[PDB]
């Protein structure tokens, strides 16, 4: 009664009460209510473990609802209506059913015993970690949210151990097990189910990043260098020579050079490379139309920008229709609003709108020459966004992601240090160079130039002794206190969360792979055609059932049984080590001696 | 059970006379009965007796008699 | 002359305080190219933007490239034509502080962390 | 306050070093217990 | 011994602050007739109390009196 899950289940029965929602009655807690609350505990996934529909609509059984002839919000296939349903034999997950019930009640010692006899070990452990993490977050305010989070981390390590034991032997089947769906859990394939728990440790362990580097670099290899694929990228003949290493090539499956070229282009690595080249060339094109093509009319090289902005903005509309909920149109845009980089992109679009009005109006060319220059770097921030890729830069740019608000902190700090003596530099000396908006130059603009080399010594230099005194004073606090002390709070904070930053980049790596995998390899110059390809398709088609290009690997019964039986044998093998690890721990061996001596005090009083 | 799924198991083979079996009527199958189900019951134990549920292998010697005791010692 | 200087550096895997010190830059070698490609792009990103707002008119054959790009790297280490580089004076202060905020703070001192820590 | 006194009192007994006190003085109860012959 | 009593007080305050922080903060600033009032926050400062003032709810109450009536979430 004092548990949070019981309180949640004491509310769903009231949010859907007897009269208005579960129209016959609903004062009895039945399995559809717990399925509904578990789905809220879970994410936006498929139907949860217990049957929702008219076959087993378990909400409205206290009033004389009709028998088998009804089959609507009642009993259809079960035997009798005796204020119950009948024998729904096992619902194909009898162990996970107890596992969830033990987890929601926060029974730490009980849940581990039930987890041992589980069938789908990894998926169950990952689901338990997510449910524990999200139940800890809701409400008790102390002493059990911490304990729930600790148990969630314990189950995380428990799953990592089983996955490591399964991955050590025959990694090929381990990877296939990683991406399989699980009918007993509302599929939630393990890789997808892991992300919503945010799973810092599980995603960063070995074979996970190996599979991520396997889906990326799709069909070519994992050994070829990055600098050697870019040459074959631009030289189209150079693909056909013996320089790059495919997987079709070792199996000599090259019966059509166009086919192996398609296998080359379908890989996400070259889609990313071609997109980054297109985005790098679009900035050069935009620079072209500002140095020479400064005209008040749409010229030959101007409608290209219009079509480019048309093409890139439609990627977001494609993503809006990618994997939404079929009822929430505004509730899906919230997570787009939750990403400040998406806000930066839409702001760069809005800044383009604000600058185009000045571009088309001939009387405001000068304001349009200074309001679009900042856009060139507002797009450079976005181009920096997509460089969360490199092994030595990704975990390195995640550091400046920690720097971001402190970037503004130090900018506001250092600008004030600069101005504090920029005001005092021109005070004692009698400066007389003044104009309209150019007295400001010789008053303030020449203060920052005197910091990094541009010191007018013949102008800046009786008060020569004080000029030495104050010039040494500024650089004593900046080049000593404001330059070298940053290194301390850079390097120490770098050491602070380096483990976090390493695994955060490991966790954030899947997001880049997710976006670029389910996408055609056509150039953004050629995505314009594919933007209409699914539109002409909907002239003939009417329902969104084109294809599912997700990981989502479905498996047959003959291989599912041949894989789950393999995992169970490895799960018990892993349980050998931890059970042996506990007894080998020196602290635990102190338990063994202590309770054995306690068996001696009672053994020698029989005289 | 306490070995916690340790490698290898203590193999045990049981030898009993085929005559003194309670529910052997369901065990007889004209074809190869690789699948089979035997349910034990300690209620209807007359001169007969039930089998053990822990032996890994079973050998049933028959001699034509029904209630004979000791048709397994010499074999 | 410098391709042979790399070879002459090769044979200085000798000194007690340089051998284990040049083995560190042997770890640096591919990341030398990493940071070269990184820093050249940071330099060019604002080398393009420096000559945009101001109206520069010095152009020749293979010397317009000079006053367009070659003078951008010289303005990093001391050679700043203040009488040429300096109405848009407020923004010239703004962007010049912005570049050195990410380079002299984020791209200079953060290298020390991934130098010293990897050294340890 | 008494609830807090539970943890520190339990913290002292859970410390591995203190558990060395428990065994040491229990063995000292064995030297005097086996001289009654 | 002064540091030991400091840790002793920090433990009691942490145990009282974990449950229903609202009354814990109210207990923090109350006067005590049995000690010449010296309310706890004021009495702590003159001991210079490096560790007690830096523990959690103390700085939470300091961030509560500052930002007086608006909030603790706004930027």
């Amino acid at each position: 009664p004092s548990c949070l899950f019981h309180s949640k289940l004491q509310k769903v029965l009231v949010e859907d009460p007897e009269r208005p929602a579960c129209a016959p009655a609903a004062p009895r807690l039945q399995m559809h209510h717990v399925a509904q609350v578990l789905r809220e505990l879970l994410g936006d996934f498929t139907q949860p473990l217990y049957p929702r529909p008219r076959h087993n609509d378990r909400l409205r059984l206290l009033l004389p609802v009709p028998h088998v002839k009804l089959n609507v919000q009642g009993v259809s296939l079960r035997s009798l209506y005796k204020r119950s349903s009948g024998h729904v034999t096992f619902t194909m997950d009898p162990i996970r059913d107890l596992l969830i019930w033990a987890i929601v009640q926060n029974r730490r010692e009980l849940a581990g015993i039930i987890w041992a006899q589980s069938q789908d070990c990894i998926a169950a452990a990952l689901a338990c970690s997510k449910i524990l993490k999200e139940l800890s977050k809701e409400e008790e305010d102390t002493d059990s949210s911490e304990e729930m989070l600790a148990l969630a981390e314990e189950y995380e390590h428990r799953a990592i151990g089983v996955f490591t034991e399964c991955y050590r032997k025959d990694e090929e089947r381990a990877q296939k097990l990683l991406t399989r769906v699980s009918e007993a859990w509302g599929k939630t394939t393990c890789l997808q189910l892991a992300l919503e728990a945010k799973d810092m440790k599980f995603v960063s362990h070995g074979g996970i990043q190996a599979f991520l580097t396997k889906v990326w670099w799709g069909q070519l290899s994992v050994d070829n260098g990055l600098w050697r694929v870019t040459l074959c990228m631009l030289a189209f003949p150079l693909l056909l020579t013996g320089l790059i290493s495919f997987r079709e090539k070792r199996l000599q499956d090259v019966g059509t050079p166009a086919a192996r070229a398609r296998a080359f282009f379908t890989a996400p690595v070259v889609v990313f490379h071609l997109n980054i080249l297109s985005y790098f060339a679009f900035l050069c094109l935009f620079a072209y139309v500002l140095m020479v093509d400064f005209q008040p009319v749409p010229s030959w090289c101007e409608c290209a920008i219009y079509l480019w902005l048309f093409s890139l903005v439609c990627e977001e509309m494609r993503q809006l229709f990618y994997d939404p909920d079929e009822c929430g149109l505004m509730k899906k845009a919230a997570l787009y609003f939750s990403d400040f980089w998406n806000k930066l992109d839409v702001g760069a679009i809005l800044l383009f709108v604000a600058g185009l009005t000045c571009r088309l109006i001939p009387a405001t060319l000068y304001p349009g020459r200074v309001i679009l220059s900042l856009d060139f770097i507002l797009f450079c921030l976005r181009l920096m966004h997509i460089f969360t890729i490199s092994k030595t830069l990704g975990p390195k740019i995640i550091i400046v992601k920690r720097m971001m608000k402190d970037v503004f902190f130090f900018l506001f700090l250092l600008a004030v240090w600069v101005v504090s003596f920029g005001v005092a530099k021109q005070a004692i000396l009698i400066h007389n160079e003044r104009r309209v908006d150019w007295l400001f130059r010789g008053a303030v603009y020449h203060s920052y130039l005197t910091i990094f080399g541009q010191i007018p010594g013949y102008i800046d230099g009786f008060p020569e002794w004080l000029t030495v005194l104050l010039l040494c004073l500024y650089l004593l606090f900046t080049n000593i206190l404001l330059l070298n002390l940053l290194i301390a709070m850079f390097n120490y904070t770098f050491q602070q969360v380096q483990e976090h930053t390493d695994q955060i980049w490991k966790f954030q790596r899947h997001d880049l792979i997710e976006e670029y995998h389910g996408r055609p390899a056509a150039p953004p110059p050629f995505i314009l055609l594919s933007h209409l390809q699914l539109f002409i398709k909907r002239v003939v088609l009417k329902t969104p059932a084109k294809r599912h290009k997700q990981l989502k690997n479905k498996l047959e019964k003959n291989e599912e049984a041949a894989l789950l039986s393999w995992e169970i044998y490895l799960k018990e093998n892993y349980l050998q080590n931890r059970q042996f690890q506990q007894k080998q721990r020196p602290e635990q061996k102190i338990e063994d001696i202590s309770n054995k001596v306690d068996a001696m005090v009672d053994l020698l009083d029989l005289d | 059970l306490s070995s916690s799924y340790k490698e290898g198991e203590l193999i045990t083979i049981g030898v009993a006379t085929w005559g003194t079996v309670h529910r052997r009527e369901g065990l007889i199958h004209p074809t190869g009965s690789f699948p089979a189900e035997y349910i034990l019951d300690e209620d209807g134990q007359g001169n007969l007796t039930c089998l053990d549920s822990n032996h890994s292998h079973f050998i049933l010697v028959d001699d034509g008699t029904h209630g004979q005791y000791g048709v397994e010692i010499p074999l």
